[PDB]
RNA sequence: AUCGAGAGGAUG
């Protein structure tokens, strides 16, 4: 009961400060794999996203629902983290006009996720278990 | 001077000769 | 077609400030003022004084 | 209240202790609500309070005389050279635990009434008692222990509730209830009672 | 000497009084638009009618003796100030020096009485100042618990 | 009334300073305001407790009996 | 119509009121004092004996207490004397009258009670100090508030009355008015203003204060909600933490204005489940609006999941709020330097517009509109000139607040005040009016003895330049004085009319009920309709949703 | 006691508005609450 | 010189305290100053006994009045408690009786100061009672005036007590406090029209710390650490035993915890 | 009139225990203790030095009505440990800090000139 | 059989609006067992907001319309101009069947 | 105790 989701390396195209501070709406694209677009919420005080950048962008879910979170301690307890930035969240619909592509819809408990792609068809289920971590 | 005419702060000496006489009743009383 | 009316106008009344009230109720008070033959006031004219129960 | 319509009860007290703090190490003797200000719109409220604290720093009087080239900006022109924050606002600490308050407060001298009306001065109950000569119903007023008055407007309240039962007794358990004996035919009230 | 005439309100029909002794006659520059001025200030009507006959003696006197109480009552939206008006009536303190020798039927007095850190220039005449009726309190407009 | 001892608010004991104060202006020839810094009145909590005092007591033993 | 239709009454109480955001919603506080007054007759059955023993014994002054003893014989047994009043021995079929004590049936109305909403069962809580305590949010139905208002309490004498109390007139059953299809109690100040603010997309909570909040909400899972950020620093949302205040199997749609399911700047409102998705808290949802969460709740899971919504949303809002602040300072009535300029520069185009419009009528060109008069179309010309010229000095101010503005912060909120309320304090407050009419010619084709004759120009007929902040003029002050007393005016005198038509109304309704055939009837059995309001319907079960077979394209339709 | 030794008052158009001849005269504000608003008048 | 809390004074007087508290936990700083305010003991008159008072003042009015002078307090801690001594009503080692008799001597006006004051009951040689003096001219607050034939007499029985109780038994005044003047915690959001930094100013502790510089990112791990206080005392006690004592109430009041846990364990499952 | 009298912030009636400890039914391992006559001086110190043992799960208090004396510490901690060790080691951990803070003031105080 | 007939109407034309097949098959794709939910939910929820004999519906009104009456007196009415009469004063005339009203209006189309 | 007047509080 674990593993990873998706992956894939971004370009940042535009970091939108909409009356925020604590929070950005940033709007970054794919490479190589052409028609692929993602819309995503970032808290920059913590990390810091300027525009023309790269992130390394992977879903996964790994490591009675929810067991009461339980404090950190990492130390002694292997992680399931090697990445700058992480974020737990929730899908609340997927959207499919026309297409010949695929959109999906994430809530990390109020940030919001718009990916757009096509061979994520067994990859993503309707479902809570959630993540998304980011490095470099 | 004597002659320069009355401004800002002058026309309070104005109201306050004028308590100093009628006071404060002085329809009730005349 | 006068119950239609004096509904409408009671209602233009209480809408012509942002209020809202239910159907159900302007439409009891205007049919009060109807089934007895004509239009029928809210006063000791309108209402009451009409073999109802003298104590009342 | 204060000085500009702004009535109010204390709510509640709490001790220098639990109270907010400035880092001047000043308390606050009273708070009133942000709320009970844009809606009944009394900004002088507003300005005493800035004009007043530069008023007690300075050791100086104040001019709120009514038609005046007084500014606002005249005033914090003055309060800012007196080592201040030139809109009134003050950084404060929460009591409970002293972490410093994230939004500044705005907090100052501000003269305060003490109107007569006091609770203890209004508090009335009733459970029987005081009856009256005529009617047999409860005495009126509070400086006679009687009772409250049920009146035509509180009954209709009730038949909208359509509970029945309870606007019977609040008509004989408490209040009025009597016996009488009647007639089998005429039906007034000439029947000779020689009970026992 | 001829300086001050009781006008009553007929009379008062057939007359053109001026506001501000000063401001009111002085000469041209003139301002309005014509720089320059401070933009703090208040906008006021301006004299454009120059044959005047009277002039008011001070406005602050169109107001009661409850209401010159009131500080910046020109700040303040109308019905509010009616309102103090009719609550200082009924604040509490100092009702007269011999309090302690007459025998009312129920009087209140206030154990440390202040004059007021904000005062109008009437209560002066009013002295309001040797028998207030409040306390200078600090304040604090916060939310706080919500009580 | 009569001055009171300690101010509201804070508490520093204001009672003992009230003749001091009138002592520094019509002796020593100054305003209220350094008057108070010469009393040791820092804060301004404390500075409106002698500032807006009002002596009635002067008047209250006017009386005879 | 005052000894008969409304007599005084015993078992009553009455006291100045104030507010307890740490009560629960179908509570009230009854200070020890009355509650030591109030009696309640209640009989010695095996079940009882053990408490009441105690109590008669525990005496007249000690809280959990009791004056009188009621035998087989009919005596009346007073113990606060007597000389058996430490001993007695209690049996069956006895009756004792307790003291009030907690978790019972009170009727607790506020005058003038013009409503059912306006007398409703509350439970008691009795407590120190003087005052009958109450919810914040049971506020809205008396229209009750704390500057000085006294509410009144009535206490039952018999089972069945207290039953009738709380199973019809109890609180939380009357959350969703009959009277529109609505609930009519909601989330009001403080609460409101601060459940905005905690769902901002900035606002983030951390460890130490999460812990306390979760404690803080009763009946609380006991299960830390996995953290919305987890990088370098475990983090909550601010909606993160309050969707657990919210109840399970709830679900929420909106959609204001620009909302793409994904909203620039979080407009809408997205409820999934127990948790929330995207949007901003405020008077739609969380407010006692039609399609509102209270609305949604109650009808869902019921009154008494709703009556204890209500203490749970407050207990959180509140507590974060009292550690992060609040306020209000003048500086949130000023505006910028360049705008301050603007403002007077779209006064004086306005001012002007009003010169020519005069300059006109005067030499006879101003052509009279189709059925008034010249002087007519002139009124309402300049009237229209000047009140426009407001608004758009007004609508001038509102866009150069900032975000950050406290007073701004409370109408995006919805707690208190509008959109005017800002342009009078800081930009111009407008024309005055009397009968309709622009201020009138008191003496003789003048305004003022300050002006001269026939002079028709703002400023003498009564238009207020300046803003509330700047200061009114000698002449402004007197007129806007004209003007505000009009109000005192009519709420003293023209109330007299609209409480004596409540009155007719009522009683030429009245006794109009419908009975076990379905139909509306009064005394006579004379029908007044066939099916009550058509069809048999009550008002409050109901809500308005679209008939999508209407609206639609004669094609679309088919699709 | 000031302001009650000051006090006008009136029997039973339209006289409860503020008439602009009272300028000077008769207080603005000063004026009762409900009840008799307006018939009685401050100096 | 340890291996906890830091304390280090800068300036500090008969009756001032300028100190950063180095190293300490914030829950810890503050719980400090609270109990510091209204927990420690003190004597200060708590009941009076008039025999005559024909002044110009009534009787409870003096009564407040006396309640608030500065007694000292300084072997306070060998004093019982009223509540616990046997002794029926008041006695001399849970009680110091004062006395209070002053009459209209000449024409002119008759001040009554607290050095008017007269200790009855034996100290048994402890330091205690002595009212406050710190007027230049040698006298004592001031308690009301007198002018011909105005008597007045009183009796002072003054008690052990904690300001919780009424704060008349405060040693406190105003305790100054504050924690990091350059914001780096972004504990507070500043509210502005222009440049928040000439908007507010900066307090003397700045001088103290670094700036925060604009060209680095804001740190996320940061707890509160180093405080910059400020204690003035009332004068019943020295300003260093506030402190001192407060540490001790403190420290006292959470061990009467860990102790009564500790006699609860030995109850049920022993006997 | 109604005003309770103010030496019941610290003091304690008949039958009234200085601490009460219950078992939490919600969560297992986790226990809700009643400190009589308390408040904010005693309730937050306890919470963050409680905070610093990494063998802790969960800890806070409330403080329910702020008419009465009186707070609430709710704690759940790593299985196979009793809570009131937790709260034993943390109280010690308090006092150990004062002690010493108390005796590193003094150094100070002795040195001051005025 | 018949009044019952005609009182339903509107609620069903909602009704058969929202369970066509075209939808139960598409738009929220219902299952066999999900569906006699719904159903059998929808029926008793409907029964739920029938109107109880008992409910004094006479008060209810008159209340219902009093109320907001109360909270009619402001402006009152300053798009400005009416010009006719609204507020109190017209619900004044309304319920008094007022021969003289102040202002009477003809709308022709 | 009853009859009569006036002032005030809550919707502004
Ligand atoms: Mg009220
Ligand atoms: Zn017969
Ligand atoms: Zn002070
Ligand atoms: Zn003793």
């Amino acid at each position: 009961m674990s593993n990873t989701l998706f992956d894939d390396i971004f370009q940042v195209s535009e970091v939108d400060p909409g009356r925020y501070n604590k929070v950005c709406r940033i709007e970054a694209a794919s490479t190589t794999q052409d028609q692929c677009k993602l819309t995503l919420d970032i808290n920059v005080e913590l990390f810091p996203v300027a525009a023309q950048d790269s992130l390394t962008v992977t879903i996964a879910s790994s490591l009675s629902a929810t067991r009461s979170w339980r404090p950190p301690q990492a130390g002694d307890r292997s992680l399931a983290d090697d990445y700058d930035y992480v974020m737990y969240g929730t899908a609340y619909k997927f959207e499919e006009v026309s297409k010949d592509l695929i959109a999906v819809y994430y809530s990390f408990g109020g940030l919001l996720m718009r990916l757009e792609g096509n061979y994520r068809n067994l990859n993503n289920l309707k479902q809570e278990n959630a993540y998304l971590l980011i490095r470099r | 001077d004597e002659s320069a005419p009355i401004t800002a702060e002058d026309s309070w000496a104005v109201i306050s000769a004028f308590f100093r006489e009628k006071g404060l009743v002085s329809q009730q009383l005349d | 077609a006068g119950r239609a009316a004096l509904y409408k106008e009671v209602y233009n009344v209480i809408a012509s400030d942002g209020s809202y009230v239910n159907y159900r109720h302007m439409a009891l008070l205007v049919d009060v003022m109807t089934t007895q033959g004509g239009l029928t006031s809210v006063t000791r004219h309108g209402f009451n004084r009409s073999n109802t129960g003298a104590l009342m | 209240a204060s000085r500009h319509g702004q009535k109010g009860t204390i709510g509640i007290t709490y001790r220098r202790e639990d109270m907010p703090f400035t880092a001047e190490g000043i308390v606050p003797d009273l708070i009133i609500n942000p709320h009970a200000i844009p809606s009944r719109m009394t900004v002088a409220h507003l300005i005493e309070c800035l004009l007043s604290k530069v008023a007690a720093l300075s050791g100086n009087e104040g001019d709120a005389s009514p038609f005046t080239d007084i500014t606002v900006e005249g005033i914090s022109k003055l309060l800012r050279e007196h080592g201040y924050q030139s809109r009134g606002f003050e950084v404060m600490y929460n009591g409970h635990t002293g972490k410093k308050l994230m939004a500044q407060i705005f907090f100052g001298p501000t003269y305060y009434q003490r109107l007569r009306h006091m609770v203890d001065d209004k508090i009335h109950a009733r459970a029987r008692g005081p009856m009256q000569v005529l009617t047999r119903q409860p005495v009126e007023g509070r400086s006679r222990d009687g009772g409250l008055r049920f009146g035509e407007m509180e009954r209709d309240c009730m038949i909208a509730h359509g509970a029945a039962s309870f606007l019977k007794e609040r008509l004989m358990e408490a209040s009025d209830a009597f016996r009488v004996h009647i007639c089998g035919i005429c039906g007034l009230m000439t029947v000779i009672a020689k009970l026992n | 000497e001829g300086l001050v005439e009781y006008i009553d309100a007929e009379e008062e029909e057939s007359i053109l009084i001026a506001m501000q002794p000063e401001d009111l006659e002085p000469a041209e520059a003139n301002e309005e638009n014509d720089l320059d001025v401070d933009p703090a200030k208040r906008i006021r009507v301006s004299h454009h009618a120059t044959t005047f006959t009277h002039c008011e003696i001070h406005p602050s006197m169109i107001l009661g003796v409850a209401a010159s109480i009131i500080p910046f009552p020109d700040h303040n939206q109308s019905p509010r100030n009616t309102y103090q008006s009719a609550m200082g009536k009924q604040a509490m303190g100092v009702f007269l020096t011999n309090y302690n020798v007459r025998m009312d039927t129920m009087a209140n007095i206030l154990y440390y009485p202040q004059k007021p850190l904000g005062t109008t220039r009437a209560m002066e005449y009013l002295k309001f100042r040797e028998l207030p009726a409040g306390q200078n309190a600090i304040v604090a407009i916060a939310c706080y618990s919500g009580y | 009334m009569i001055v009171p001892v300690r101010c509201f608010s804070c508490g520093k004991v204001v009672g003992d300073k009230w003749e001091s104060y009138l002592n520094l202006l019509q002796e020593d020839e100054l305003d209220e305001g350094t008057a108070l810094s010469r009393l040791g009145l820092k804060r301004y909590c404390c500075r409106r407790m002698i500032l807006t005092h009002v002596d009635l007591i002067e008047k209250f033993l006017r009386y005879n009996p | 119509r005052g000894n008969l239709m409304g007599k005084r009454v015993d078992f009553s109480a009455r006291t100045v009121i104030s507010g307890d955001p740490n009560l629960e919603l179908d509570q009230v506080g009854v200070p020890k004092s009355i509650a030591k007054t109030l009696t309640y007759p209640e009989v010695v059955t095996p079940y009882n004996i053990d408490r009441l023993t105690q109590l008669v014994r525990n005496g007249p002054n000690e809280h959990p207490g009791a004056k009188y003893v009621i035998r087989d014989s009919g005596d009346r047994i007073d113990l606060r004397y007597s000389k058996r009043a430490g001993d007695i021995q209690l049996q069956y079929g006895w009756k004792v009258e307790r003291h009030i004590m907690d978790n019972d049936p009170v009727l607790f109305n506020r005058q003038p009670s013009l409503h059912k909403m306006s007398m409703m069962a509350h439970r008691v809580k009795v407590i120190p100090y003087s005052t009958f305590r109450l919810n914040l949010s049971v506020t809205s139905p008396y229209n009750a508030d704390f500057d000085g208002d006294e509410m009144n309490l009535h206490v039952p004498q018999s089972e069945e009355t207290r039953a009738e109390l709380s199973q019809l007139c109890a609180v939380p059953l009357q959350i969703v008015s009959p009277q529109s299809n609505k609930p009519c109690m909601g989330i009001v100040q403080d609460t409101l203003c601060g459940i905005r603010k905690l769902t901002l997309r900035d606002t983030f909570i951390e460890l130490d204060q999460v812990l306390n909040m979760l404690y803080w909400v009763p009946d609380w899972d006991g299960v830390i909600p996995t953290p919305a950020i987890i990088k370098p620093k475990p983090l909550w949302s601010g909606k993160q933490i309050l969707s657990v205040a919210i109840p399970n199997g709830i679900h929420l749609q909106r959609f204001d204005e620009g909302t793409t399911l994904l909203s620039p700047k979080d407009n809408g409102m997205l409820i999934i489940d127990g948790q929330i998705i995207f949007g901003v808290v405020e008077k739609k949802t969380v407010g006692s609006s039609n399609g509102g969460l209270i609305h949604v709740v109650t009808r869902e899971k019921g009154p008494q999941v709703c009556a204890k919504l209500f203490g749970n949303i407050q207990k959180v809002v509140n507590f974060w709020l009292l550690h992060n602040g609040f306020s209000t300072g003048i500086g949130d009535t000023i505006a910028d330097g360049p705008t301050m300029r603007e403002i007077t520069e779209t006064i004086a185009e306005a001012k002007k517009k009003v010169l020519d419009v005069t300059k006109e009528a005067q030499a006879n060109l101003l052509t009279a509109k189709h059925g008034m008069t010249l002087r007519e179309s002139f009124e309402d010309n300049v009237v229209r000139f000047l009140n426009e010229a407001r608004d758009k000095a007004g609508r001038l101010a509102e866009v150069n607040l900032k975000d950050l503005n406290n007073v701004k912060q409370m109408v995006m909120a919805g707690s208190k005040g509008s959109f005017i309320n800002i342009a009078q304090m800081s930009a111009c407050v407008g024309q005055q009016s009397v009968e309709g009419k622009r201020i009138a010619f008191g003496f003789v084709d003048r305004t003022l003895p300050h002006f001269s004759k026939d002079d028709y120009s703002p400023e003498s007929k009564g238009f207020v330049e300046n803003s509330y902040l700047r200061g009114l003029t000698p002449q402004e002050f007197f007129f806007h004085a004209m003007g505000g007393r009009e109000g005192l005016i009519d709420t003293a005198v023209k109330t007299a009319e609209t409480g004596y038509i409540q009155r007719r109304l009522v009683k030429a309704l009245e006794d109009i009920m419908v009975h076990y055939d379905n139909t509306t009837r009064n005394s006579l059995g004379n029908v007044i309709q066939f099916i009550y309001g058509e069809d048999g319907m009550d008002a409050a079960h109901i809500e308005k949703q679209s008939l999508d077979t209407i609206g639609g394209s004669d094609a679309a339709f088919e699709k | 006691t000031l302001s009650h030794l000051r006090r006008t008052n009136t029997p039973i158009a339209k006289p409860r508005q503020l008439h602009n001849t009272h300028w000077g005269l008769v207080c603005p504000a000063e004026t009762p609450e409900g009840q008799a608003c307006g018939l009685v008048k401050n100096l | 010189s340890e291996e906890g809390p830091q304390v280090k004074i800068r300036e500090a007087s008969k009756d001032n305290v300028d100190f950063i508290l180095s190293n300490v936990d914030l829950a810890m700083a503050n719980s400090l100053r609270r109990v510091m305010i209204a927990e420690i003991p003190t004597l200060a008159i708590d009941s009076v006994e008039v025999e005559t008072n024909t002044t110009v003042l009534a009787d409870e009015f003096i009564a407040h009045r006396l309640g608030l002078i500065p007694l000292q307090s300084m072997d306070i801690e060998q004093l019982e408690y009223s509540r616990d001594c046997f002794c029926e009503d008041h006695c001399d080692k849970c009680s110091v009786v004062l006395t209070l008799q002053a009459f209209g001597e000449s024409e002119s006006t008759t001040n009554v100061y607290s050095k008017d004051l007269v200790i009855v009951s034996n100290l048994m040689g402890r330091n205690i009672g002595h009212p406050i003096i710190q007027d230049k001219e040698g006298n004592g607050v001031l308690i009301c005036k007198l002018r011909k034939g105005q008597e007045l007499k009183l009796t002072c029985v003054a008690k052990k007590g904690i300001a919780k109780e009424h704060a008349k038994w405060g040693p406190a005044a105003a305790i100054e406090f504050e924690y990091d003047p350059w914001n780096k915690l972004k504990h507070t959001d500043y509210w502005y029209e222009q440049d928040s930094a000439k908007e507010w100013p900066q307090s003397k502790n700045c001088e103290y710390e670094d700036p925060p510089n604009e060209g680095d990112p804001f740190d996320y791990k940061a707890q509160a650490d180093t405080f910059y206080m400020n204690v003035e005392s009332v004068g019943s006690i020295p300003v260093d035993q506030v402190v001192v004592r407060g540490i001790d109430t403190l420290q006292k009041k959470v061990a009467s915890i860990l102790l009564a846990l500790t006699q609860m364990d030995q109850d049920k499952v022993n006997f | 009139m109604n005003a309770p009298d103010r030496f019941e912030l610290f003091l304690l009636g008949e039958g009234e225990s200085k601490l009460k400890i219950d078992p939490d039914t919600k969560a297992p391992n986790a226990v809700v203790i009643t400190f009589e006559k308390e408040d904010h001086t005693l309730g937050n110190l306890i919470r963050a030095e409680l905070l610093n043992d990494r063998k802790v799960l969960f800890a806070a208090y409330k403080v329910e009505h702020p008419f009465f004396a009186r707070f609430k510490l709710r704690i759940q901690t790593t299985e196979g440990y009793d809570p009131k060790d937790a709260l034993k080691n943390a109280c010690n951990s308090i006092i150990n800090k004062l002690g010493a803070l108390k005796t590193n003031f003094e150094t100070e105080w002795n040195l001051q000139t005025l | 059989q018949n009044a019952q007939r005609d009182a339903v109407t509107l609620f069903c034309c909602l009704l058969r609006s929202r369970l066509a097949t075209r939808r139960v098959l598409q738009e929220y794709r219902l299952t066999k067992q999900a569906f006699d939910w719904v159903l059998s939910n929808i029926e008793a929820q409907f029964l739920r907001s029938v109107v109880h004999p008992g409910e004094m519906v006479g008060v209810l009104a008159a209340q219902s319309i009093g109320e907001p009456a109360t909270q009619m007196t402001l402006n009152t009415f300053h798009v400005a101009s009416k010009k006719v009469t609204s507020g109190v004063p017209r619900l004044k005339e309304i319920l008094n069947v007022a021969k003289n009203m102040k202002t009477p209006s003809l709308t022709v189309y």
